[PDB]
Parts: structure tokens; sequence; C-alpha cells
């Protein structure tokens, strides 16, 4: 299978034509995406297969071939950039400032950028190319916007 | 049955096109993984 680090797009034959689920990121051998994208199935790459490592619904996540390795933070002050990969469409950098979510255990970066649901698993950077987080777990505020948490796991 | 697909590097962009506000927002995340707005 492609082991090259980097975004890859998650796709399904089941539905009509080929279709996009969802994004993840491959880095340290190990493929990173939302659980919400594809519920823990196995994934294919090319003639090799993935299979899942570690996953939890509450935090949204799922790692693939071996544990979670993305530990970087957005460090509560600085400009990030979301790399968008839309369904049938190039990857693309978008910069923003990060609100926040307010919980009872504690903030979390927020990201208010709206893109198709296939668009989940796309990777928000810091300024040293470093993933701080998945894109695609979120809320829909007041207006009908939506603003998507800055998703990260644990590196054990 | 599912599959990936390399879509590109890892990487910052400098003059990447810059948008999107930054809200304050009360929270709530449930067991299932779903957030809502608490008020
Ligand atoms: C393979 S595992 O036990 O690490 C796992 C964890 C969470 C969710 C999963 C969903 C499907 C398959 N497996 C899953
Ligand atoms: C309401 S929804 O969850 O289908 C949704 C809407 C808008 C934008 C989204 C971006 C990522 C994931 N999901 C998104």
């Amino acid at each position: 299978g492609e082991t090259t680090d980097g975004v890859y797009r998650v796709m399904t034959r089941r539905l009509l034509g080929s279709t996009q689920v969802g994004v993840g990121v491959m880095q340290e051998g190990v493929f990173h995406t939302m659980w919400h994208v594809t519920k823990g199935a196995a994934l294919r790459s090319g003639e090799g297969r993935l299979d899942p490592y570690w996953g939890d619904v509450k935090q949204d996540l799922v790692s693939y071939c071996g544990p979670w390795k993305l530990d970087a933070a957005w460090d509560g002050l600085s400009e990030v950039q979301l790399l968008a990969v839309p369904p049938g469409e190039r990857a693309k950098n978008i910069q923003t400032l990060p609100g926040i979510f307010k919980t009872k255990d504690g903030d979390i970066g927020a990201v208010a950028l709206d893109y198709p649901a296939g668009t989940s698993g796309s990777p928000i950077l810091d300024k040293c190319g470093r993933v701080i987080g998945l894109y695609g777990n979120g809320v829909v505020i007041k207006n009908g916007s939506y603003v998507s948490a800055i998703t990260q796991g644990k590196r054990e | 049955d599912m599959y990936i697909e390399r879509a590109g590097d890892i990487t910052w962009e400098k003059d990447a096109e810059v948008t999107g506000n930054s809200p304050r927002l009360d929270v709530a995340l449930d067991e299932s993984g779903d957030f809502s707005l608490v008020e």
C-alpha cells in the first residue's frame, strides 16, 4: 500500500459511483481519521490492507496500523490552516484564527469554516506544518453556519 | 469497501486565503461524541 506521509481521501464504492466519505492523515506509518468517517471499517490502499488499531467514539477518532501519532497542539494565540480536501476537489489551505469551544472539562480550539461533510478528517496545521487536530466534529450555530472542534488524540 | 487515495503533502502555505471568524461558544460533549450548544 501507499505508506507515504501526507493527506488522503477516504472513498467508498458501496453507494452510487465512488463517493468521498472523508479524509485522513498518514504519519509515521499510521493512518489517522475521524470515527464517523469509517466507523472503524478496514481500509484498502492499492493491493494492501489497513486495519484499525485504536478508536474512541467519544473523541470521534480512529488510528490504523498503529497507535495515534499526532500530538501537536494549538498554542491558543496563533492563526492555523485547514488543509481542506473536499470531494472531487483539489487540496486547498485556508488560514483562520480559531475560536473556542468552552466545555465543563476545559477549552478546545474551534475553526469556523464550512465544507462538505466528506471533508471530515482534513488536518488543521500550525506554522511548522504539524497537525494539531482534524476537522469535522462540531456544531451548527444560531445562523446555520458550521463550527468544528480542532479534535486531537493522545500520543501514548 | 473503503479505500484511500493520496491527496497531497501536509505543509503550511504562505499567502493562503485568510477567512473565518473566531466564535467563543459554550458547548457540551455527549457519550456519543456529539457536540451541542449550551445556553
Ligand atoms: C479494531 S478496534 O477494536 O481497535 C476498534 C475500536 C473502535 C471502533 C472500531 C470499529 C470497528 C472496528 N474496530 C474498532
Ligand atoms: C450538518 S453536517 O454534520 O452534515 C455538516 C454540515 C456542514 C459542514 C460540515 C463539515 C464537516 C462535517 N459535517 C458538516
